């Protein structure tokens, strides 16, 4: 098992920039496929970006492509999400999750979850 | 064109804090892997701390935990927070950046260096 | 005629967007091919294809089976430094110590009392990103192969170490061996025999440094 | 990525004794699956031993392109981690590694451990089940990049459910374009074979396609 | 033809004295070439050249890539005896136990309660010079290659063990493989197909045992 | 060193079946070539069946061929002998032995021995 | 990191022979390139002979070539110098040194040094 | 032209010291390897200690630390210093040498053996 | 299980001083009791001085008492003998020996021996 | 955790003797409390004798007391039952069982069981 | 009245100690000086009970912690070596380490006190760990047999002042030392020479000789 804790959320001006962090506590952090997920008010948890244990594979939601960047530091047991050129649509609770199975982007395959961070954008 | 401007150096007592800053100015499309390096008199230039665009950091064994490298991608600035200074940290601090000039047709980088910052740590 | 690619196209997922679209190149024996491009261009995927991990939907690939691959992402197995470097290969002191020198590892290794006999865990959490990257590159260059695929090895290295490694390892130590280097640095591109620039699976440029300079 | 040819091949383990293999003939084209069936003691392993050069033919000729990965009937585990056992001196690629594990039904077992693939094997660390051992041995063999894959009864100590998953996703899907020789006596496996060789007391009782076998 | 060298000359240091001067030989498939000479003659250097660790300044070298090399200097990796013998090579009981027998290791291994599962340190400090040499040779002969380069393996072995190993391993176990054995013993030279005698980088003799006998 | 203990012996009617077991107590069981040997009263120890450490090699005496089967369990440190279609000729003390040297069927090559079990085939 | 102690020195008549030993106390002896160096009265430390960690590479000063032989025993953590056919020129303090860097015959590359042994070759 | 002559043997008490010597005489161009071997009654000949031209030594487990092999390349002599003698050490000690005869055109060796010296250790 | 090599011997005028060293190559040096022994011309090996594993116990021959000093360095695997105010009587071959058993000064209890060093005291 | 295998069963005349053995295959044998249990035809499994992991504690059923002896060899991963002066009452299938819990003689506390051996008297 | 010795004499096999007399009050520091072979260690062994007196009587409370002349280190971590079999208290542990000049050395390591020993330490590091182990044990009497033997004069000064004098200030201590620097801080001084008591008294009494 791994215990996840996100940070970096808050209020931002449109076209802004925000960087989210997620530290994992536990063994074999490199085995887990890390992912960032967002839950919009009223909506379901949608996938944002994923990283393979190695860091070799990175996948992003079509909506965030070219603006968001997912990164990993296995030595620091941390996963990051750099959110550039933010739009009011990105307002949601950002969750960091770990998957013990190789290469899926569906949140159903992610067993370990963090508490989440609220990220608000105003035009 | 593009210039790198270091600031924040000076003469400090041992145990003091110091924040070096280095900003990239000019026609910059993107910047990759900025870092800090140091050269003590007579000795060769070596790394202090390096930072990837995404924010992954590496440190010299001598500075790991004491120094912190950070970057503002919006401001195209790299920072070296130097804590618990030792007289061993006395050197000229150089800033490096892999910059893509707007003029370039492809996403290719060129190595840019700062003029250097003198940091002197006194025992007394 | 060591590495040849002809009208090569491949897909990671059937019916999807091709990761590589109509790729053409010929790398002669002992030459240095630089593979540049934007993030997501298909550079690693091109190397994956040479390795046989990616099958082309169309086109043909020709090369001799002896390949040594250096990942973008460093990996260190449990065991000593020597165990990590020599790996499956037999031990030759000249080759071992020459590779350490070229890969800027001698000073780091000699800093330890146990030297190369220092036990590393999995992932080398004890070592720095640069130390990990150097050990990974050392292991790759210590393997004797006909072709060397070096996917962004200098990614977590400082510019000073990278300069030393590129000059003394990639250029001096591996001078007579065909090698493919994934790099977007002009400093590296000037020393390349041929340059392939990829952008969104497509070949935007293929030719010499002088041809690239004239653009 | 090889051609496997045998022409009128006969061999003996002991000088002047009974031949272990008598007049063996077959041609396996690139990327094809040959199924080697037979009774216990038929000479199946001995045929694979010959391809490996451990058995010299007294008469006949054998041709192949080297770069062969061999999976033993008998699982073997080296001291070290699971990862150490699978990669075994072969350069590490995450995609290839995690794909092989998935195919060989190892992901669930490995993820059950807190240390995952970093769990230490052998007496020192842990004792795995016969099936876990067999899966790790097969994983190691399929992880090795070779032109020819000799899989001698790998499903021997596996349950029929796991064997079905492994055969379909590993032998048939993962290694689809690689030349494979699979020692199996299961019809379920034989239906998916390109060619079938049936051995009985060193002799070739059948050689041909599944349709040819069906017509008997 | 398996291994050929025509007018081969090489230097360790540019502008120095050549380590090997105008070397010529052709070793047919499955033949035993004996490489004799004084200390510093260039024997190891010749094998290094076959490996590609030494690049010729002049001449040409031809062979099939499948080479297994046994060093003059025994090396032991941290791990068990079995781990050391099957150095990343697939395990086959028959081959393993046959190699052990041929290399005079069975008696030594069976002396230990843990047998081949006994843990060794780096350099095999726990074992004798002979035990270390035998494990190194076993590792080399366990590897299935087309060409076997055995550089003075019997150097730290007693004449009784060496006799057993030469007869049952070099001559019987490896009987139909192309082998290059660095030896200066007449006892070994009588069983050679061709003999190369080196002196200060130069070929002083090249031919059969009968030709050597007639001098 | 290995300590061997056999079990499974007794009285049976001809055409019958019996399964003998032999557990080994000691290190590196897999190194040893295990063998079943029978001592007829007023007769020399005769080889019955052998199994290599791996289990890859199994050899039987011509007399027992097709009726007896030798098996191994390295995880349980045991070797078994399934004796089917027994004849009164098979009446002997069955011994279990270990050899540290590779592939010999001669009892002279086996250093470690068990106590033995009497097997009696009547009618 | 390695402590060295030489022995075997003394007085000898010209044309004679002497064998020097040097035991190393410390970890990873095999990593070090061992070397014998001589310091003549009034002169600087001159290189005599060197041996690679493995023992695969042996190099000698032109003056001693053909008369001196360097050997190693990694199991015994010792390095030896067999000095045959001695000339009065060889009178010097013989030092045994270890280098953590690969293949240099320059004493500047050797970090660890022994106490030394006086060797006197009488013309008499 | 070439002869090997052992000396130093005899009857000693247990715990005694003894120095065996073996000199190569005749037309010697050079000697490569030298060694001491022993053969006790009924038992086979085995190594005691071996020495390379340069002086690197190997020992039998039974004698290591107690016995010391040395050589004088000027005198073409090998020596076996036998300390803390045990009754087990009773045997005929043979000397071996890889000798290049002055007649030999190249630096090629031939195996030469001594006649043997008897060493008897009493209790 | 320990190989010993002495050094420091030679010629000295009476009233002089000499320091002998002995390095041990092998495992568990701290277990051994180290001793210096001298063999005069024609005489048996006589005990000179001994040091326990720990270095807690030092014993000397009555003849050398107050002039000779035994020291140990377990980190450097060496034993030393400082011979001050030398008399011509001390002329002998000095041997360094190791004993695997606790507290005996008789050379019969010492299993591992060195080559020895000649010490000659004139005038 | 532990795989058990009994041996030594068979037919004997009353007043006779029989010795049963039970070898355990698995890790931490010394942790287990070993026990011998008998199940007569028509009856439930009854406790016969028990040994603590150490061998320090031995307990016997009142019926077998003074005639049966339980012993252990942790180095050989074996437990033995010496059955002297046998009565026809002792006819049952003798089972060997391991308990990961300290000091219970109730077969309900024993998780790992062997195949059993028939003893006829 | 913590430690008392009355006309005590003993033999190992000449008597190693001849007619020894002394009385050390609670919380006092006794310095035991003498030439090499005087019988200092042997006197401590008698206090332990490892040496039986042929004549005389010894009186004390059983709670003794002994620091050997010869440093010994067990195969575990630094913490394992200092703590030994004693229950762990952070305050006591970190205070002992500070006093015994070990903090700087321990902190030089990445694993700190979790570093595994046979790493070969310096004689000084070994001596400090041995003394730390002895002072970590909570006893009524501390027998410190030449602990500063392989220590530099600067470290020894710091350890003597902050550990022997400050840390153990109210505890009875017997320190085997021949240093005047240490003797000046002693409550009573016993000087031994060839098993005999050559001097017994205060520093002022020693000064007046
Ligand atoms: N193993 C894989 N399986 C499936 N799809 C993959 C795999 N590896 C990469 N891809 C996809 O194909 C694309 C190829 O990207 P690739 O890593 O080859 O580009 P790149 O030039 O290597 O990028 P970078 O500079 O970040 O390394 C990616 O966008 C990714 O989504
Ligand atoms: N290495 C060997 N040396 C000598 N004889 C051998 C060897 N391997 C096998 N044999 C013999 O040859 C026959 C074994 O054939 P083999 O084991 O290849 O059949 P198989 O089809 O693999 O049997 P199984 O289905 O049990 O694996 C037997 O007679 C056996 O004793
Ligand atoms: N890796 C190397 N780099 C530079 N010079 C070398 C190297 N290896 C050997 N030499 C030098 O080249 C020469 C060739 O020596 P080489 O090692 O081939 O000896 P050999 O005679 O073949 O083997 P040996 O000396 O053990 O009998 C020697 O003079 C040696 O100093
Ligand atoms: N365990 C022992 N058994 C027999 N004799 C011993 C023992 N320990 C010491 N001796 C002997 O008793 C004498 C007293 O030595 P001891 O070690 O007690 O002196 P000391 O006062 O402690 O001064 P130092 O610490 O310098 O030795 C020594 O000469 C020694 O040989
Ligand atoms: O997941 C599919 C798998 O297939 C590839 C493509 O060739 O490579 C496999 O092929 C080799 C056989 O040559 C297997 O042994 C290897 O494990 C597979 O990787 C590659 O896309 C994928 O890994
Ligand atoms: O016991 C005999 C042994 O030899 C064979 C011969 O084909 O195979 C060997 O092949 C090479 C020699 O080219 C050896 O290096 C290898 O280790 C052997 O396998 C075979 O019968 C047996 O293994
Ligand atoms: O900070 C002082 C220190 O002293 C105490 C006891 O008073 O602990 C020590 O206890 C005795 C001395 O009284 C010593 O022998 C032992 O080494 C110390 O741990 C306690 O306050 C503090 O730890
Ligand atoms: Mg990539
Ligand atoms: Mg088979
Ligand atoms: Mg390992
Ligand atoms: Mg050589
Ligand atoms: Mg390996
Ligand atoms: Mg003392
Ligand atoms: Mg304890």
């Amino acid at each position: 098992q791994v215990q996840l804790q996100e940070s970096g959320g808050g209020l931002v001006q449109a076209g802004g920039s925000l960087r989210l962090s997620c530290t994992a506590s536990g063994r074999a952090f490199s085995w887990y496929v890390m992912g960032w997920f967002r839950q919009a008010p009223g909506k379901e948890r949608e996938f944002v970006a994923t990283v393979s244990g190695n860091g070799s594979r990175r996948d992003y939601a079509d909506s965030v492509k070219g603006r968001f960047t997912i990164s990993r530091d296995n030595a620091k047991n941390t996963v990051y999400l750099q959110m550039n050129s933010l739009k009011p649509e990105d307002t949601a609770v950002y969750y960091c999750a770990a998957s013990s199975t190789y290469y899926y982007t569906d949140p159903e395959k992610y067993d370990y979850w963090g508490q989440g961070t609220q990220v608000t954008v105003s035009s | 064109q593009v210039q790198l401007q270091e600031s924040g150096g000076g003469l400090v007592q041992a145990g003091s804090s110091l924040r070096l800053a280095c900003a990239a100015t000019g026609s910059i499309r993107s910047i990759n892997n900025m870092g800090w390096y140091r050269q003590a008199p007579g000795k060769q230039r070596g790394m202090v701390a390096i930072i990837t665009r995404v924010g992954n950091t590496d440190y010299a064994d001598s500075v790991k935990g004491r120094f912190t490298i950070s970057r503002d991608n919006a401001k195209n600035t790299v920072y070296l927070q130097m804590n618990s200074l030792k007289p061993e940290d006395t050197a000229t601090y150089y800033c490096h950046a892999e910059i893509t000039e707007q003029s370039r047709p492809f996403y290719l980088t060129d190595d840019y260096w700062g003029q250097g910052t003198q940091v002197t740590v006194s025992s007394a | 005629t060591e590495v040849v690619m002809e009208n090569v196209t491949a897909f990671w997922e059937e019916g999807g967007t091709p990761v590589l679209k109509d790729i053409n190149f010929k790398i002669e024996r002992g030459q240095l091919l630089a593979v540049a491009g934007s993030t997501g261009a298909g550079k690693t995927s091109l190397l994956m294809m040479i390795m046989g991990e990616l099958e082309p939907s169309e086109g043909k690939i020709k090369h001799s089976g002896r390949i040594s691959f250096c990942s973008q992402f460093s990996w260190i197995m449990p065991g000593t430094i020597k165990e990590n470097i020599i790996f499956g290969v037999s031990y030759d002191e000249y080759r071992y110590r020459s590779v350490i020198k070229a890969c800027q590892l001698e000073e780091d290794i000699s800093k330890f009392a146990e030297k190369d006999n220092i036990v590393l865990g999995e992932g080398g959490i004890t070592l720095s990103g640069g130390q990990r990257a150097r050990i990974s590159l050392a292991r790759a260059v210590y393997k004797d192969a006909d072709l060397y695929l070096l996917d962004s090895p200098f990614g977590y290295l400082d510019v000073l170490t990278e300069k030393e490694i590129f000059e003394s390892c990639v250029c001096k130590l591996m001078a007579n061996k065909t090698r493919i280097l994934v790099t977007s640095k002009m400093e590296h591109l000037k020393k390349a025999d041929k340059i392939l620039i990829l952008h969104e699976g497509s070949s935007y440029f293929y030719g010499t440094f002088s041809e690239l300079q004239n653009l």
